[PDB]
């Protein structure tokens, strides 16, 4: 409950991060999922094609939030080697039957997700619609339709989604959600997977024509290149450090002085010093002997109303020596002068056993 | 945060650590305080530089560059060449403010010899100063004066192949670059430590979190925390080794600043090779550097020595010196400088008969 | 055959940039000064094991070397461009390129194909830029498949010599990385080419060793010069110093 | 405040024993830092599971203060080898080593001992009072150059005497207090006088 005068560390400031940036290589090459789901005409159930695809940004977000649809009967956050999606149209109540029927033993067979949308718009002929051949058994004679149909007789276009996890690396990813770049501010950084702290901002280096990263000797990352655009850019440490009180101790007063070790004052009697930022001392250009120091030949004190004051320590009187070539100073009287010298000698023995400190009578 | 609760299991080993690191660099300031601050003013050299014929211009602070820094300083400091929560604090006293320690040190030696040590500081002139210190080394005060000429030329010799030997070389300073090169490689290895499953199934903690649940996950955070912590406490037990060495030297240091600088050594050895004579401080990064200058004899020659000399049936013994023969005759020299003179009642004292001493010679004392 | 790969073989192995600092990289090289073995195009493109990567030089002149075949698998790189195509190919036994040098064309002008018959079961295609159809250049390439990943580097550096691997320093910018993810147990060699002379190149194979490997990134973060663990005593050395 | 140092070694053998203590109620991911609790709750196949975490957190805790004591007991040493070089040539003779004693000429040392520690009073003499005076190497008198055997040439102004050194007590020249060397040709700052 009482500190004495000094320079005490008591807690650690890291500037929190005011965004943590995410940048995900923009979002392009997007896959023709878009297109097969109402592609313009469709194969019958037995022709399913198979419209595998890799190394494409397969959008199941807005495919599953589409509220355009029949079943979803299954997203960007999976990865896949490839989508063999198929393409077909069933008849009505047989959109159960695509799950794990007389389409699920004749026409197909499922072993993924299974997306359903009314059919009745485009491919129903008006007067009707014979194109779709149906396998009754397993054998190909008709489809059959009618445009004044129900539910359970009307068609629907059927796309079946069969992801696959083969030992082959995915290339189906779905698409990442990524931040916006914002420099000189603290802001958690990850492009492509590469996740950390700094302040962002235009560097000097040049990169390779294919480089992406940067790293130190330390093997830490330092600069980086954008994905979205061909930006340098570097990658300094977040504003961090540690935070010292000044007291003059409580004994005397309770007014205290606050430092930031290794900070700019923008971060955080507001005073720029080269071992950080002080708070509460006032700076004075008088110099005085060290009373507690701050750090690069700054030091603070509490003196005369009464204040914390932060100046350049002085070394001493500037003395000057009268010399000259033929002048001798010479003492004409002496002084018997006692001082102290303290030097510790032993410490206490302390003996410790580690079966009664380990675990004790156990 | 979700490690930070599990550290927090391991109770206070990091109030440890910390106590450690911000001992040792307290210690560091004390260091510099104790080697440099052997000074009560800042004493400044005269603008008129009559030194007898010394030039220290080469150690003495030029104030043309902004650091106000000695010109040797200055080649010294050329020579020797914030990431993960690892700060690295400003030392207490500047290298200007060394540097003006250094100053004071030096122009108190030159001005007032090692009075100023001793109290006030008294000045004397420089050549009557180095008087004191043949005088010192059991070599009379009228060598000196009379090889005042050669003596000063030969200082002004020996500094300017001091700047030859550091500008020249840039091995000089391994003591000082080898310390510099030790905490570079101690921060690097520590911070290369985080790349380290140390079993784990990563040793980045986002991807242990991302790709496991807490349970399973839980297990693999303490992974990384045994090691990554075992990791901090060899580096704090490293450095705690290493501060103590470096306090020894710096002790070294100190008491060679006090014994060397602020006066004349008997120490053999201890202050240069040779006879002691002067010693000038001079700062460099992390370090000091002491200017010995020795007195070193040359040029000798033999001679015939007898240990008394027989007169009137008493034997005659030198008061300070040593009996040397041309061969056909017999003087009384000082030891360490061959000045013969005439061997008189006034340079030898008389006692007991002739026949005690072994080797007593029958010359004649006028 | 067999000659001394004096310094080739180096690569970026990894998409990064570090300026003036040598870095040591556990990676999978062709050691320097290598017996690397020593093929002609005498015609020889046989089947060689594709074990831990290999190596490929060419001193090519018309597009000798025109594709290669691991697995299905082919990177063809054709005259239009290079085409790495990914299916269940029924490779011919003796699978090539065909030219027509300077059939009345004055200019060798591919245009035949007998790398494989048919494709069944295609998994992924790749096609890039154009390029001149031009030796006084050491075109060398580099094959991996690791984890399913496949990589290729390649560099486009100019030389002076005819039938020997110079004593130079090149660095091999990746050019492709695709996911193929096939099991590559063999590999072939594709050239230019019934009834021919083939055109003279020197194309050589280094089956690449896992060995640590020193390298000097200048300023620019481009390579420079690299050293070895294994080469002799004196590698040794400047790798544990890192200098 | 003066016996900092002394207080100093106790407070950080203090400290260093608090945390030791500190760190037997830490649980080290066991189900609780109290080894009866465990023991009382689980049987011994899965007690040792949680056992075995204290063990190595007690282990280690106590590994760090041994090796802690042995570099603080290094230093110790050097201070208590420190302090017994003092006694022996600083109580127990005079040393010409400087500042080795106290600032100024030593005189003489008293020891005192003190709590783990031993305490040296440094009995030194400084000088005061000084006063300028002019001074010359040597003296010329009959073409001969007259030296200070002990002692340095000065001049209140009018008058040369010979004092000490580090003692105004003037004196009369004469070839008492000088030796000859030569003549008063190659000294520079030669000073014409008499020798009585
Ligand atoms: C050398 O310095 C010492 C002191 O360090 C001088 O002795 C001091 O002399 C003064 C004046 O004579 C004394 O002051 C007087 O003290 C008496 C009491 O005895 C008082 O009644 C007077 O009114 C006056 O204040 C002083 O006490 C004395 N100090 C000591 C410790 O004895 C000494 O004179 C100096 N010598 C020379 C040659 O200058
Ligand atoms: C004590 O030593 C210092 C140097 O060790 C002397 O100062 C140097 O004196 C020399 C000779 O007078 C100077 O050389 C001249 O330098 C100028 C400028 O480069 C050049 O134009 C002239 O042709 C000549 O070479 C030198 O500059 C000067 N300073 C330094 C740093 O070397 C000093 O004079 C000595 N004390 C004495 C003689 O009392
Ligand atoms: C060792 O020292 C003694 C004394 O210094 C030497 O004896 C001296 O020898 C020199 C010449 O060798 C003599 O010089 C002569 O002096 C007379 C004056 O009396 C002068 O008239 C002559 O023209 C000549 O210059 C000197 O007198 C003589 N001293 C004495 C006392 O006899 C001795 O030679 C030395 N031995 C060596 C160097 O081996
Ligand atoms: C520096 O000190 C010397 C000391 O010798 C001064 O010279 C001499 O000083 C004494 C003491 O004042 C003189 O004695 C005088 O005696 C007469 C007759 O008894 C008396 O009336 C005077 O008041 C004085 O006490 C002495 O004559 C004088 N000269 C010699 C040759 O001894 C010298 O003056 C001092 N100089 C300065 C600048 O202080
Ligand atoms: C030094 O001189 C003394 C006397 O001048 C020598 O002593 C004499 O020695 C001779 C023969 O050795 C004797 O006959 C005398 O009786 C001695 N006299 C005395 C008074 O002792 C001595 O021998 C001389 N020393 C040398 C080395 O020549
Ligand atoms: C010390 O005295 C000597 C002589 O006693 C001085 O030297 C003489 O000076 C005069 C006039 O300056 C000359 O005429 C003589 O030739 C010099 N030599 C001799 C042997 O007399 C000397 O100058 C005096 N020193 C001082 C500092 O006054
Ligand atoms: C596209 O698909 C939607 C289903 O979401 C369908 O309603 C539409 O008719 C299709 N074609 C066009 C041009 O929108
Ligand atoms: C940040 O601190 C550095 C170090 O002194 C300084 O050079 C720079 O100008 C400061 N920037 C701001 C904005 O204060
Ligand atoms: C002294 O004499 C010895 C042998 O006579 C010789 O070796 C030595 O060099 C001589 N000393 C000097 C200084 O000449
Ligand atoms: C010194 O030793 C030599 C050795 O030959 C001998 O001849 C001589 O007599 C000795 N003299 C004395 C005084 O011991
Ligand atoms: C001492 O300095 C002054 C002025 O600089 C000069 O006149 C005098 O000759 C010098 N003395 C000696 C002995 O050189």
């Amino acid at each position: 409950f009482t500190v004495e005068k000094g320079i005490y560390q008591t807690s650690n400031f890291r500037v929190q991060p005011t965004e943590s940036i995410v940048r995900f290589p923009n979002i392009t090459n997007l896959c023709p999922f878009g297109e097969v789901f109402n592609a313009t005409r469709f194969a019958s159930v037995y022709a399913w094609n198979r419209k595998r695809i890799s190394n494409c940004v397969a959008d199941y977000s807005v495919l599953y939030n589409s509220a355009s649809f029949s079943t979803f009967k299954c997203l960007n956050d999976l990865c896949f080697t490839n989508v063999y999606a198929d393409s077909f149209v069933i008849r009505g109540d047989e959109v159960r039957q695509i799950a794990p029927g007389k389409i699920a033993d004749y026409n197909y067979k499922l072993p993924g997700c299974v997306i359903a949308w009314n059919s009745n718009n485009l491919d129903s002929k008006v007067g009707g619609n014979y194109n779709y051949l149906y396998r009754l058994f397993r054998p190909l004679q008709s489809y059959g339709f009618q445009p004044t149909n129900g539910v359970g007789y009307q068609p629907y276009r059927v796309v079946v989604l069969s992801f696959e996890l083969l030992h082959a690396p995915a290339t189906v990813c779905g698409p990442k959600k990524s931040t916006n770049l914002v420099k000189n501010k603290c802001v958690n950084f990850n492009f492509n997977g590469l996740t950390g702290t700094g302040v962002l901002t235009e560097s000097n280096k040049k990169f390779l024509p294919f480089q992406q990263f940067g790293r130190d000797i330390a093997d830490t990352t330092d600069a980086v290149r954008d994905p979205q655009t061909l930006e340098i850019l570097d990658i300094t440490p977040c504003s961090f450090g540690g935070v010292s009180v000044i007291t003059p101790g409580t004994n005397t007063s309770n007014q205290v002085a606050v430092l930031y070790q290794g900070v700019n004052c923008t971060e955080v009697n507001v005073f720029q010093t080269r071992a950080g930022c002080l708070i509460g001392a006032e700076h004075v250009n008088n110099s005085y002997e060290c009373d507690i120091p701050i750090g690069a030949g700054i030091c603070a004190s509490y003196q005369t109303s009464q204040s914390i004051i932060a100046y350049t320590m002085s070394l001493g009187a500037e003395n000057s020596v009268a010399y000259s070539n033929n002048s001798i100073a010479i003492p004409t009287n002496f002084t018997i002068s006692v001082t102290t010298e303290i030097l510790p000698v032993s410490m206490t023995k302390t003996s410790v056993d580690c079966t009664m400190y380990i675990c004790g009578d156990s | 945060t979700e490690c930070s609760n599990l550290l927090l299991q391991y109770g206070s080993f990091c109030t440890q650590l910390n106590r450690a690191l911000t001992g040792i660099a307290v210690e560091q300031d004390k260091n510099t305080q104790e080697v440099f601050a052997q000074v009560k003013q800042i004493y400044k050299t005269p603008p008129i530089k009559d030194f007898g014929g010394f030039n220290f211009s080469q150690i003495l602070p030029d104030p043309s560059k902004p650091s106000k820094r000695s010109f040797i300083e200055d080649l010294l400091f050329n020579k020797v060449t914030k990431f993960n929560g690892l700060t690295v604090l400003p030392p207490l006293l500047t290298d200007e403010m060394i540097a003006q320690y250094t100053s004071a040190l030096l122009a108190g030696t030159i001005t007032s010899g090692w009075t100023f040590g001793a109290g006030a500081a008294l000045q004397i002139p420089f050549a009557m100063q180095m008087a004191y210190r043949f005088n010192g080394i059991g070599v009379t005060q009228n060598v000196l004066y009379e090889n005042q000429k050669l003596i000063a030329n030969q200082f002004n010799s020996a500094i300017g192949k001091i700047q030859d030997s550091l500008s020249s070389t840039a091995s000089a300073l391994g003591k000082l670059q080898d310390v510099v090169n030790q905490n570079a490689q101690a921060l690097n290895t520590l911070v290369k430590q985080l790349s380290s499953n140390f079993g784990a199934i990563s040793s980045v903690l986002n991807d242990i979190l991302s790709r496991l649940d807490p349970p399973e996950a839980e297990v693999q955070i303490d992974r990384l925390i045994t090691g990554r912590l075992q990791s901090l406490q060899t580096y704090v037990t490293q450095q705690l080794i290493r501060a103590a060495e470096i306090r020894a030297s710096a002790n070294l240091a100190a008491t060679k600043m006090s014994e060397c600088v602020l006066g004349q050594s008997k120490r053999v050895d201890f202050c240069g090779k040779g006879y002691h004579l002067m010693s000038f401080p001079q700062s460099a990064p992390h370090g000091v550097v002491f200017l010995h200058v020795t007195y070193v004899p040359a040029q000798e020659k033999n001679f015939t020595t007898a240990p008394a000399i027989c007169h009137d049936g008493k034997a005659h013994f030198p008061r300070e010196g040593v009996f040397v023969s041309n061969g056909t005759h017999w003087f009384v020299t000082q030891r360490n400088f061959y000045e013969p003179q005439i061997i008189t009642t006034d340079n030898t004292f008389v006692s007991g008969n002739c026949d005690v001493v072994i080797g007593i010679v029958n010359n004649t004392v006028y | 055959a067999y000659t001394n790969s004096f310094t080739r073989g180096v690569y970026y192995p990894d998409k990064v940039f570090r300026s003036s600092v040598l870095h040591s990289t556990q990676d999978l090289f062709l050691p320097f000064f290598s017996n690397v073995t020593w093929f002609h195009a005498r015609f020889d493109n046989p089947v060689l094991p594709f074990n831990d990567g290999v190596y490929f030089a060419s001193t090519e002149k018309s597009n000798i070397i025109r594709g290669w075949i691991f697995g299905s698998l082919l990177i063809v790189n054709n005259a239009t461009n290079v085409v790495i195509k990914v299916c269940e190919f029924q490779f011919c036994n003796d699978p090539f390129l065909g030219v027509y040098y300077h059939k009345n064309n004055k200019s060798w002008m591919e245009s035949e194909f007998r790398v494989y018959s048919s494709a069944n079961n295609c998994t992924f295609e790749y096609v890039s830029q154009p390029f001149l159809m031009d030796f006084k250049n050491l075109r060398e390439f580099v094959f991996k498949n690791i984890d399913g990943y496949f990589k290729i580097y390649s560099k486009h550096t100019p030389i002076n010599l005819v039938r020997d691997l110079p004593q130079g320093f090149s660095a091999l910018e990746p050019l492709v990385d695709l996911p193929i993810g096939i099991n590559i147990t063999r590999f072939q060699t594709l050239l230019a080419l019934s009834g021919w002379t083939a055109g003279a190149a020197a194309y050589y194979v280094g089956y690449l060793q896992p060995r640590t490997f020193l390298l000097k990134y200048n300023e620019n973060g481009t390579i420079t010069d690299a050293v070895d663990c294994a080469l002799d005593p004196l590698s040794e050395t400047k790798c544990t110093l890192k200098s």
